[PDB]
């Protein structure tokens, strides 16, 4: 409602960045595990689906095969998860930047 | 599939016959080509041997 859900699309993309974070790293830490699956949440469509709105998580390809059954490779997950971690930063920097705005406005 | 892990493997045996010295012992033999003694092993089954 008017303040709640222009805050709100931003408040949602932090919490997705979130949650993206804590599979990322659940997945770095189970990097050495046989029998383990990388799993991924797809950003972009979830955050559209949050919008007009309990994630849908969903596994992702091998580049080059391990006996033991692993997927998870690491220098892709270090990347992906510096990547989370800037725009989880970016996100937390606008959502400030309007909330300082939106105190401003009213001194 | 580039990962190709490598394991050690051993084919049965080489069957060259060996050098023999001639001890004069009355009882001693050394077999043909492919010649092979047969003895009774420990668990009861026939095995053969040089």
């Amino acid at each position: 409602d008017r303040l709640d859900a222009a805050l709100r699309f931003q408040q949602e993309a932090l919490n997705l960045r979130a949650q993206r974070q804590e599979i990322l790293a659940a997945n770095i830490a189970n990097a050495d595990t046989p029998g383990y699956q990388a799993r991924d949440i797809d950003f972009a469509s979830e955050l559209k689906k949050v919008m007009v709105r309990a994630v849908d998580l969903l596994y992702r390809v091998p580049d080059q095969p391990s006996l033991d059954g692993n997927t998870v490779d690491m220098d892709r997950e270090r990347t992906q998860f510096a990547d989370n971690s800037l725009k989880y930063q970016m996100g937390l920097t606008v959502l400030g930047s309007q909330l300082k705005g939106m105190m401003n406005v009213l001194q | 599939a580039t990962r190709t892990l490598v394991t050690a493997s051993t084919p049965g045996a080489d069957m060259t016959p060996g050098q023999l010295d001639y001890t004069s012992r009355p009882l001693d033999v050394a077999l043909q080509q492919d010649g092979w003694l047969v003895v009774q092993a420990a668990d009861g089954a026939e095995g053969y041997t040089r």
